[PDB]
């Protein structure tokens, strides 16, 4: 994750991570539970930080928007994982653009 | 409601930062599968187009 | 002047041909056959739009070209026109043009091609893989490269 | 902005006056000798890039007129790359090599920017600590 | 004008033999000469199609050309037509044209082959060695050399 | 003042120089040879570009005159970014980097 | 296209004289200009020490 | 999978090619039936001629 940043940030200017909580029966870290780093790839579009923040950090943001693109197979294991409907496909603003002929 | 909240501040944040999220794109694109961003006459006619 | 008879007159009194400044008198076929070598003469300028465009109207195929026909000239054209054909017909009548008539038909030739040439001088578009500049903000909407020819 | 945005314009001069030049050396044609047909009438086979004769023979009369008037050969003049084109793709590629300098460690205002990342992570994380 | 006869009338009317501006008439043999010598520069110019391109109808095998068959020319083609039709009669009546006519004919030969020069001034295709550079998303077709000429 | 205001008008020229030799690099017609249309009347195919002929013929006589004059070829010359424009070039690059100095 | 054609005659003339082709001189920046640059620019070098 | 070392990937697909005599080692290997000839989506191309 910290390598993606470091390449995007040279390359895009703008790099991000994202914290989050999981359970781990064997080998916790503390509490039953780990904390990890997973990556954000393409952080220019798929992070929508608040306009109003005006420091590097985006410490002043009071909400932030994260867009996931995953594939078919990655929709059930996301629905199964947060307990949601998966026959209900989701929609959302793409953060992608289709200018390369991607087949 | 909350989704309407929800949706109108995301319009705001993501209309503000539309010029350099497509900036960033572009950087991205151009440094990372082709410098040649010809989306239409890429098509039109082919001719040399080389990578140095 | 004001018809394709009046420009085979005039172009024939320039020859010194049919002309009441020495009392000579016109032929009604000398007409007609000039008014065809005008026909002729203007159709391979115009080139079917691809050459001088000098205004001049065509006789339909039906209707063979006459004398009292306008030709539709414009009012700086008629000169160069009636000075041409009567260069052109002046081999008909066993005769040659002379030096002041021949330089006459150039320049009004040159005239009449001067304004069709500056129409014409249109560079052409910029190259299909020139790319627009950054100083363009049209290059934000995805137009980094040039329109194609 | 990161490191290759403010080169773009030189490196897609450089890469669209490359491309230009590519196409000169292609479709340019060759440097042939320019010969009448009469000239060389007969004499084809002398031409075709054989080394099998010491001399290349031309044909000296005609029949219609007096001889051959035989003008000075020409040949079709060597394509060349234009030295706008090089002067230009030199130039671009010295402004692409001036602007893609992160300023000169050069990754040092790069450094600081990823250490305020690290600062911020760690207050994140030791919130998370002393939550769960 | 229409027909080839009118084609040979006219040529000969340049020439200042058989017209009626010099009240010469007309003999038959002479409009079968003169269309035989129109169809053997028409033929030449033409060469089965690999030189200038005019419109003229061919006359067929079986039947031998006349008078009264339509030439096929262009309305911008008759008047280079006849100019270069009375250049080669010239010799046949003992007579050589004028620089007038010689120089129109000339003017007209540049003319009709101005179209077909400007048609046949194709560019050949890329070598058969040369890369379709990386730019071109059709690479990732396995398109990465050109197709051969 | 900071340091980037001295050495605006330095940057714009140098900027307006490069961008006006761009386009002689790019609206400039290149170098080819000038043929009159009865100089290669059915040898057009010889001067496409490819490389199966080993002469380039061209056409000796004319109908109602003489030989060809046949003058010798005539090609354009090849674009040259006038020296004005890259002397200029050099000395506003060389004025930026002057001025560029907070001391 | 391969070619730049030019039209060879012309009707109440010859052939086209065809006087070779003069094209516009480009841009010099007399060399006035650029060594005068030069010596006032090494004139402000010179002057601009204060000891 | 959005990791370098594919630690996301929930699944991975391996495609084996291998010749006849290789086929029915294999089989003998896992205990497959070496009659029934198997077929996948072919990784490589033909691109070089080679026999």
């Amino acid at each position: 994750a910290v390598n993606i940043a470091v390449r995007e940030q040279i390359e895009a200017g703008v790099g991000a991570w994202r914290l989050v909580t999981d359970y781990e029966d064997q080998s916790p870290t503390s509490n039953n539970q780990v904390i990890r780093r997973e990556p954000i790839h393409s952080a220019c579009s798929h992070v929508i930080w608040d306009s109003n923040s005006k420091l590097m950090d985006k410490s002043d943001a009071r909400h932030c928007t994260v867009i996931h693109s995953m594939s078919q197979n990655g929709w059930e294991d996301f629905a199964e994982k947060y307990d949601l409907d998966a026959d209900d496909i989701p929609s959302f603003q793409n953060p992608n653009d289709w200018v390369f002929p991607w087949l | 409601n909350r989704l309407e909240s929800i949706l109108s501040r995301f319009d705001a944040d993501w209309t503000a930062s539309d010029e350099a999220r497509r900036e960033a794109k572009n950087d991205l694109f151009f440094s990372r599968v082709s410098q040649w961003d010809d989306w239409l006459s890429q098509y039109t006619t082919l001719q040399y187009r080389g990578q140095f | 002047i004001k018809t394709k008879g009046d420009l085979v007159r005039a172009a024939l009194r320039k020859l010194g041909v049919a002309s009441d400044a020495t009392l000579t008198d016109v032929e009604p076929q000398s007409m007609q056959d000039a008014v065809d070598d005008l026909e002729a003469m203007m159709a391979e300028w115009y080139q079917d739009g691809k050459g001088i465009i000098t205004g001049y109207v065509f006789s339909d195929d039906e209707n063979p070209p006459a004398e009292g026909d306008d030709h539709g000239l414009r009012s700086s054209a008629v000169s160069a026109v009636f000075h041409n054909l009567a260069c052109r017909i002046a081999p008909d009548y066993a005769l040659e043009a002379t030096a002041k008539i021949i330089a006459t038909a150039k320049y009004g030739k040159e005239l009449l091609y001067k304004q069709t040439a500056i129409s014409r001088a249109k560079r052409a578009p910029y190259p299909s893989r020139m790319p627009t500049g950054s100083g363009n903000s049209f290059a934000n909407l995805n137009e980094w490269h040039y329109f194609p020819g | 902005e990161g490191v290759v945005r403010l080169t773009k314009d030189g490196q897609r001069l450089r890469n669209m006056i490359m491309s230009f030049n590519a196409d000169i050396v292609a479709r340019t044609p060759k440097k042939k000798p320019f010969f009448w047909p009469e000239q060389i009438a007969g004499f084809e086979h002398m031409y075709d890039g054989n080394d099998d004769y010491p001399y290349y023979l031309l044909n000296r009369t005609d029949e219609n007129s007096g001889d051959l008037p035989t003008q000075p050969l020409a040949y079709y003049e060597n394509p060349e790359v234009p030295q706008a084109n090089a002067y230009m793709l030199e130039a671009a590629t010295s402004a692409v090599k001036e602007v893609a300098t992160l300023g000169v460690l050069e990754t040092y205002v790069f450094q600081d920017n990823l250490a305020t990342a690290m600062r911020r992570d760690g207050e994140i994380y030791q919130s998370i600590v002393n939550d769960i």
